[PDB]
């Protein structure tokens, strides 16, 4: 127990009323969606007496109370506020999370445009859990609920610029000028088949991970849904890929024709995705409210704001 | 009283 | 500015803050701290001075303070929580219902009440307090009680007293702007004060206006005491103070002492230091004394340097 900080956080939250997000809320539909999701303090995290350090006074507003120190060593707080399309907390399920981020996008790919979703943050925040059941599967049946067309499923990871498909046991691939051949696209007739594709892809024995929903009519692409689970924002070559993402996303509110690549393997294959008069994207910056992982948490947010741009 | 998380 | 205007504008685009409605439950508070944002002035606006006070919750204010590092742009949206937070849409009665109204109830059980506005010049203080005045609405609500068939026992003689303290040199705004004397026995008590008995709420208004007419107004406080007396015996006294501009050296130590004397009211007081703390020492003792602070601010970007101190003062008055 550092104690004094947990004292100052609770004499804050005392005077504070909060009006959370509920199912009663409308489903907004924007060009680029920037959300944030705080996970709950786990046991191992609680067992060390870690102060919760992040509040969510409303559906969008997010407040972080960060422990600062004077030269006195006077313990202090600096209460930083952040806004997002939908900020949601511990109480928020995935059913909540899918409905406000990915749910509007399923309709987007059936239109003729193409949609992508990223969960981004620190290691152990809630990225894998959010997307991995998870958002992949939740889109699937709602992708499959909407009814002549067939549907195809892709799953692969990106490390050290290499590219693996988990679908074939460690099946290396190459990317070229944009086209990745050896693209494993399994045909599914319903969530049944797809659910089997995720866990098999996940079961494989510091990496990006991408899942794709694809539509074809004549055998020609219609809609592409790409759901990515990024690496931890904390060998340091990962720093670059995520940094490019910000630029790649940014050129989508400028309705821009030109985007940067090469300096990022991830982008290349996700690259159709940042152009067109019909390309929407959501970003999920998940954070760890454990006070002694606050710097990582702030970095996770200062990345995500104003990237409404 | 105070204060309550609701709306 | 331009730039710092769009970062804010972008922020208040997804904002869904709710506004505190009159229906909102009046809280009953021993030591209440509220903040009042003042609407933007056409002159402050004309210069395109940028709105920088985000008030998303009835219980919450924000300040996107503008500082910079490479000079690559950022904004530090700072949060301060309070018992209440008034916006630029909050009427006077709106601020009354949650600061001074419950305190009227306290003087009718012999309790002591004292309520401040504390902010810079051009923040709202001396407006926001005094027909517009929290002064005026206090009386109106007070007289209503005397009429009720519940307190009409205790046959009371409403009084009035408006004085101003300036650098240890106090002055009674009830005479030809006359001066006064203050002493205390081996307790506190003034000398020369002329308790003006009113029996119409209209009386008070035309009683106040003297001090209004008499009284920069910013180097001195205005202190207004409502006293209830039953049969010449003192019941409870209500002090309403339009403090001196919080932005000349004695003034800061008048607020040093005041702030210190609201600290021990919570802990159930270093009064001997400043003249403001001496006159209202009574209202800081016992379990019968409630206080309410209205730290009022200015919405403009230029003020942000100095309205982040007023906010820092207030945050240290809830403990
Ligand atoms: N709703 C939830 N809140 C908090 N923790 C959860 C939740 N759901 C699952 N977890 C657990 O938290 C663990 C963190 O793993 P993971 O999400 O992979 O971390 P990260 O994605 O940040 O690397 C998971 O094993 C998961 O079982
Ligand atoms: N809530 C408000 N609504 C409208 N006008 C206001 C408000 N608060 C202050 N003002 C205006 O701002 C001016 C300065 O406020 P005032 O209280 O007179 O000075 P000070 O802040 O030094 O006490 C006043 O003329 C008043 O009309
Ligand atoms: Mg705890
Ligand atoms: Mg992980
Ligand atoms: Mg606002
Ligand atoms: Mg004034």
């Amino acid at each position: 127990p550092n104690w004094e900080f947990a004292r100052m956080i609770k004499e804050f939250r005392a005077t504070l009323e909060c009006h959370p997000l509920t199912m009663t809320d409308p489903i907004e539909e924007h060009r680029i969606c920037v959300c944030v999701r705080k996970r709950p303090l786990n046991k191992q995290e609680l067992a060390k007496k870690e102060i919760d350090v992040i509040s969510i006074p409303s559906k969008c507003l997010l407040l972080v109370h960060e422990p600062k120190l004077k030269v006195d060593l006077t313990k202090y707080l600096e209460n930083q506020a952040f806004c997002f399309d939908f900020a949601f907390d511990e109480t928020a399920s995935n059913e909540v999370v899918y409905r406000f981020t990915a749910r509007p996008l399923v309709q987007t790919i059936f239109e003729g445009g193409k949609a992508t979703c990223f969960a981004y943050g620190q290691t152990g925040s809630g990225k894998t859990h959010t997307m991995g059941k998870g958002i992949y599967a939740m889109a699937s049946r709602d992708v499959f609920l909407l009814k002549g067309l067939e549907v195809y499923v892709t799953f692969f990871e990106i490390y050290n610029g290499k590219l693996f498909d988990l679908l074939n046991k460690k099946a290396k691939l190459r990317v070229l000028e944009v086209q990745v051949v050896g693209l494993q696209e399994h045909l599914v007739n319903s969530a049944d088949d797809v659910i089997k594709m995720i866990d098999m892809g996940s079961a494989c024995r510091r990496s990006h991970a991408c899942f794709q929903i694809i539509l074809r009519a004549k055998g020609r692409m219609h809609g592409k849904f790409s759901l990515v689970d990024l690496a931890g924002n904390e060998g340091a070559e990962i720093n670059k890929s995520l940094l490019a993402l910000k630029e790649c996303i940014r050129a989508l509110g400028q309705n821009k024709a030109h985007t940067p690549f090469r300096e990022s393997k991830l982008t290349q294959v996700l690259r159709d995705s940042f152009i067109g008069e019909n390309s929407r994207t959501c970003m999920i910056a998940t954070i760890s409210p454990g006070i002694s992982s606050c710097e990582y948490t702030l970095n996770t947010l200062r990345y995500a704001d104003r990237v409404k741009e | 009283l105070e204060e309550q998380a609701s709306r």
